């Protein structure tokens, strides 16, 4: 009885300290607190010597004694995967939030997974049209890629991704996984109800035949339950990748709040600062969260994540980081938004590895850096113009910011999303009418 | 919780633990009665490896310690204060204190004589 | 409280024994009733005081030396890096997730060292020395420490030899030499490692031309960069060809700090091997600036006091002896060279970063990469 | 040589001399007569300044529990370490001196919630201070509450009629929305919300008590004479039987302008709780930002953009995910946030701005410019 359980020695805000007297588990396992409110689960984060453990807690702690009896589970927090996961709403340790009842598990699987090795890689750069003309013009995507879409609070990420989903999800033949970390409790009820109206989500008997899982650690959890509920959408998705052998999306929206949450619990565990205040292991822990997002060749993720700068700040370093994970940014401004152009994508700042003669054709190529040179030849007079006035230009100029002025119109687009509280319907867009317009 | 004047300040969290130990052996008439059992437990140290393992391993859990230091000295002749004294450095693992907490007691005794 | 008194103590001034006889004879029998709960007390070997983010205080290990390898009982290698006065810092090769509170470490004998020779020549590797093609282990190949001195003054003789990358920019303006230290630099997209690949593809192509001696084998570095970014540059150099002269040294993002932290110093040290041996070697640190995050998070998880960008304050030092070991070498020591080009991202063109500007301190040359040429056509965006 | 391993000793528990006189002071034989200290439901202040005490004991004490100092002014326990626990002072900490007694109240931080709340004054912690005495018809309740979740929302369908001609007409805010008011200072904020409030009066006399909506005025760091002004506003327009007022004033503790947003916000969930509208105006969450800040560098944890903690984001997502429209196994009740947040020279893209920008569903920029031209109210 003694044996595996500890006891709390100390709570500092979400990180619980247990002193096991016995035996000491194992870092990333999960712990029980006995006696509490809700069903506390801590995960253990370092061992601190004098054998103690330190936790990060998936729940409040208020409430918490010093006293109180802690079980080892003797493994790292398992959520259920399957096809059963299908239709359902879960939240960072797997238990279902939706009120239908208990999770039908084909598998119960440790959230924390080593990346895929480099003998599982599949090179494979094949489009995936999403009907935006910015996005298939200037940086089209993978189809078994990872995509940032990188903004800065009010910028339109959100609808972006929305309008990702009902272009790109409805196409596929696979599941979709979203994974809420961080965003509104509003946002995704709506996109539950959005769901379950268009029926890709189906309640009751008819559940197997739903095509989406959502799991959600919004911005109402405490930082412990947003720094591992990406882990919970990553192994729901990975289930069907590596076990199914299925074509997996996974959209992550507020893929920045994974990273803000291992700094917000990072000053109680006792470490220095790295740059502007965030923690010391930021690469390394988003890293090895974004390294289990892989096409491998018994499966394929099309990850669409969405990336918070924080204060449009785009040399901040979790967003910096994150630009060297993504195989197509889709870098979102506030200028562009202020324009009144939407979706108010950078032309000049989203890239993709897709943008190659080799791979989308030598026709498309040309017009994507034609339409570059023209906006960055008039991004270049942007300080004349204002300055002295279009009449001191060349006629070779005026010409330019003429084109360029009708270019970035023609790059916004009305989303069938945002018809709602905009009233125009939304215009889907073919390829080729993009290079042909163009 | 009235408790003698120590003869002079000291310095802190080895020094003031021999204050202390000093105004309550001296609520007790009980100085060089401890004083001796300081110096015993200097060379209690100096004999066994098995006794100052309890002052430097950083291994031996603090309920074995505890346990040590309580089971070894069932009432020994001894007294009180020092029993009292020696499972409270013994739940932290501050018995290396007691060499200079010696000291301190030292410099207090030398100086109650003036 | 002064050592004086404190050294007075060590005579016995006791005046009675009515302790000494008494618990002396009761202290044995009361540790043996506790000897499943002690641990066996440790000298030579080690033991693991605190484990956590990649870093474990070690608590023994006598006689280790300062960046030695150290091996845990659950398999998983380390590094002794501070050598305190009670414990040993230890940074831990991989995940420390299989380290606990009392697990025993084991002192290997050796200094870090990766393995070199003609043997990696076409391989895929991490950052301290293991195969990840999954093609087998290393054969035809020997040991070499990461932490060579770079060469001296009498060892080194005058760049004169080209190491053309075929890039017209490059090769028009900005010459390099075969023993050069060259820094691309620019922001995110600007096409860095596009004239890398570019020069690596160019030695291919130069080296089923020349006389066996001004042959040049290409070492990539890839410090930081996901696992698919590799897998891609290996699928190209495989289909161009350019793999039979690159070894290719792959620290992910996925791994350790300390393996990215190593991984140029195991790409010098694999590429060290032709520049020793008379031949002429390229080495190309991609993303210097990444392996300078890696080594911050390692030394602030060492609770070293952090300085500019929280950045450690011998993170000039870090570059400085990796880079200067890009060489020419003296005649008397064979001839060959070796040629540097790291690479450094920059945060909206702010060369004035730390960085940067200590590696554009270290370097020979400089290419600057802006986005405002990449975005008017001018491809490769040389400033 | 034996000894050389003892000649300094290194050891944790700052506070040891605290622990050995635990043990030496019953080791006298006079004092095991029943000269215990108390640490289990007690506790001694061992360090206390800069609004945060440090208190020995205190064994059975819950993270988060709201104790109780000798001198009267409260705490909350937040920091419980393993040798001490330290607590936040909910007042002026010069009257808590070394070896003070602390109690523990055996309750998480509360506030009285209720129908006895409305026409009431009060500050950050619930105890009324416009001179009405206590509060009857009341119940205490968390002010730390989770937001409610996915399932107990549902999407927002009626209107709450701010009464503005621009707002109404071009900013339109349904019930249970969370609106940013933004802008600089002394652009128009505080009208918007009190023009809110007044008609919220006006309209709940014309309606059922099913859809009359009850406001909550939470005011952080403003001066006490603009509260007292306030009041006497929302007195002589007949809007304080609708309202409460909690006030959080600038002479106040930076832990009481912490703590008074959740405090207003707990005294508005009760109304959406109970099937009933809540309308809670969060007036300088700045100010809040302002307050948590000075918090967190006096309790030394690193600070990040801003000089701002980490968790300052959490700060306001926990006070506004509570803002909902639940659903209707739920009561069907909801709660309608105004945060505002002063921008300095317009600049909407600072810390706290985008931080609630990124939490609220709407916003309202009051832009400056405007305000001097005579076009009140100064809707961007
Ligand atoms: N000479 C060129 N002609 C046409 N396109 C190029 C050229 N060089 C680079 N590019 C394009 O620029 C993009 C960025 O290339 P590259 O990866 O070399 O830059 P990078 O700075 O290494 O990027 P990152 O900072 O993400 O590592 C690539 O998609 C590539 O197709
Ligand atoms: N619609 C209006 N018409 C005329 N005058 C107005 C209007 N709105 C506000 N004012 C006046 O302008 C001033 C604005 O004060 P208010 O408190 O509304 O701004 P504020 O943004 O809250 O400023 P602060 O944050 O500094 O208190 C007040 O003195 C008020 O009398
Ligand atoms: N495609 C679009 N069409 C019309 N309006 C848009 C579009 N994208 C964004 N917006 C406006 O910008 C705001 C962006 O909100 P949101 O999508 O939540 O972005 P974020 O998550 O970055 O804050 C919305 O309030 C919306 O009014
Ligand atoms: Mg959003
Ligand atoms: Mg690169
Ligand atoms: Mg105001």
């Amino acid at each position: 009885p003694a044996i595996d359980a500890g006891y709390v020695s100390q709570v500092i805000g979400p990180v619980v300290d247990v002193r096991f007297d016995g035996e000491l588990p194992s870092i990333l396992s999960s712990l029980e607190v006995e006696g509490h409110s809700v069903r506390l689960v801590l995960e253990v984060a370092q061992h601190m010597g004098d054998n103690t453990v330190r936790c990060i807690a998936m729940d409040s702690t208020d409430g918490l004694v010093r006293g109180q009896k802690v079980v080892d589970t003797g493994s790292p927090i398992k959520v259920p995967v399957g096809r059963g996961t299908l239709g359902r709403i879960m939240n960072v340790i797997g238990e279902p939030v939706d009120e239908q009842g208990p999770i039908d598990a084909a598998d119960i699987w440790s959230i924390h997974r080593e990346a895929p090795e480099f003998t599982e890689q599949s090179t494979e750069q094949e489009i995936l049209v999403t009907g935006i003309k910015v996005v298939d013009l200037l940086a089209p995507y993978q189809r078994g890629g990872k995509i940032g879409l990188f903004g800065g609070a009010g910028v339109g990420k959100t609808v972006l991704i929305m309008e990702l989903i009902n272009n790109v999800a409805k196409a596929h033949g696979g599941f979709s996984v979203f994974a809420g970390v961080g965003e509104r409790t509003r946002e995704g009820n709506d996109l539950y109800r959005e769901m379950i109206e268009s029926g890709v989500i189906k309640l009751g008997a008819e559940r197997g035949n739903s095509k989406c899982t959502l799991v959600y650690g919004q911005m109402n959890e405490p930082p412990g339950a947003r720094a591992r509920v990406a882990l919970t959408g990553l192994t729901v998705a990975e289930y069907f990748r590596d076990i199914e052998g299925q074509d997996v999306l996974l959209f992550v929206d507020n893929i920045f709040r994974f990273t803000q949450a291992n700094s917000e619990v990072s000053a109680l565990l006792g470490r220095i600062p790295s740059a502007v205040g965030y923690q010391p292991t930021l690469a390394t822990d988003l890293g090895g969260l974004q390294e289990r997002i892989t096409t491998t060749t018994k499966g394929s993720i099309t990850s669409v994540q969405a990336v918070y700068v924080p204060a449009d700040d785009l040399t901040d370093p979790a967003p910096a980081t994150t630009f060297a994970h993504l195989d197509a940014t889709t870098v979102l401004s506030r200028s562009i938004a202020e324009l009144g152009i939407y979706p108010a994508v950078d032309p000049l700042d989203s890239t993709s590895r897709m943008l190659n003669p080799n791979v989308i054709g030598a026709e498309h190529y040309n017009v994507a850096r034609g339409v570059q040179k023209v906006l960055q030849d008039y991004k270049n007079l942007q300080d004349i113009i204002a300055i002295l006035g279009m009449d001191e230009l060349s006629e070779e100029d005026k010409l330019t910011v003429a084109r360029a002025r009708k270019i970035q119109r023609f790059l916004s687009q009305p989303f069938q999303v945002a018809e709602v509280f905009t009233g125009t319907p939304g215009k889907y867009v073919d390829l080729a009418d993009t290079i042909s317009g163009f | 919780l009235k408790l003698p004047t120590a003869p002079l300040q000291l310095s802190g969290t080895s020094a003031q633990i021999a204050t202390l130990l000093w105004q309550v052996a001296a609520k007790e008439n009980q100085l060089d009665k401890v004083q001796d059992e300081l110096y015993q437990f200097i060379e209690l140290f100096k004999q066994h490896s098995e006794l100052r393992r309890l002052a430097t391993d950083p291994f031996v859990p603090t309920l074995v310690r505890t346990k040590i230091i309580s089971s070894v000295l069932k009432d020994s002749g001894a007294s009180e204060i020092t029993k009292k004294l020696f499972e409270a450095l013994a739940d932290e693992g501050a018995l290396s204190a007691l060499l200079e907490v010696t000291v301190n007691y030292e410099e207090l005794m030398l100086a109650h004589k003036k | 409280a002064d050592a004086k008194a404190l050294d007075e103590l060590r005579k016995p001034k006791f005046s009675s024994k009515y302790l000494i006889q008494h618990v002396s004879q009761k202290l044995i029998p009361a540790v043996k009733e506790w000897e499943k709960s002690y641990q066996p007390p440790v000298i030579h070997l080690g033991r693991v005081l605190s484990v956590g983010d990649g870093i474990a205080r070690v608590y023994g290990l006598k006689s280790v030396q300062a960046g030695e390898l150290v091996c845990f009982d659950s398999g998983v290698k380390g590094m002794a890096l501070n050598l305190q006065a009670d414990h040993v810092g230890v940074v831990v090769f991989g995940n420390d997730s299989v380290i606990h509170q009392g697990d025993l470490v084991y002192r290997t004998g050796q200094i870090v060292n990766v393995p070199i020779g003609p043997g990696t020549l076409g391989r895929v590797t991490d950052g301290l020395g293991q195969p990840i093609d999954g093609k087998g282990p290393l054969t035809n190949v020997r040991s070499s420490l990461v932490e060579v001195k770079a060469p001296g003054i009498i060892a080194r003789q005058s760049v004169r030899e080209p190491l053309f990358t075929g890039v017209k920019a490059v090769d028009a303006l900005v010459p390099i030499g075969r023993g050069q230290r060259e820094l691309i630099i620019g922001d995110r997209q600007t096409g860095k490692t596009a004239v890398a690949i570019d020069a690596i593809i160019h030695q291919k192509n130069c080296n089923e031309q020349v006389p066996k001696a001004q042959r040049v084998y290409c070492v990539y570095v890839a410090v930081g960069q996901k696992r698919s970014t590799v897998a891609q540059l290996v699928k190209l150099f495989t289909q161009t060809g350019a793999m039979r002269y690159t070894i290719m040294v792959s620290a992910t993002a996925s791994d350790a700090a300390p393996l990215q932290f190593l991984a140029p110093y195991s790409g010098c040290a694999m590429a060290e091997y032709f520049r020793d041996t008379g031949k002429h070697g390229l080495i190309i640190y991609d993303d210097l600036s990444k392996q300078s995050v890696a080594y911050r998070q390692m030394s602030l998880l060492l609770r070293r006091p952090p300085g500019r960008e929280a950045f450690p304050g011998d993170v000039f030092y870090l570059h400085s002896r990796l880079l200067e070991r890009a060489a020419k070498l003296s005649k008397e020591l064979g001839g060959g060279s070796l040629t540097a080009f790291p690479v450094i991202e920059t945060q909206a063109g702010d060369v004035s970063a730390y960085i940067a500007t200590n590696v554009i301190s270290i370097t020979d040359g400089q290419i600057f990469l802006e986005t405002e040429l990449f975005y008017k056509g001018i491809r490769p965006a040389l400033n």
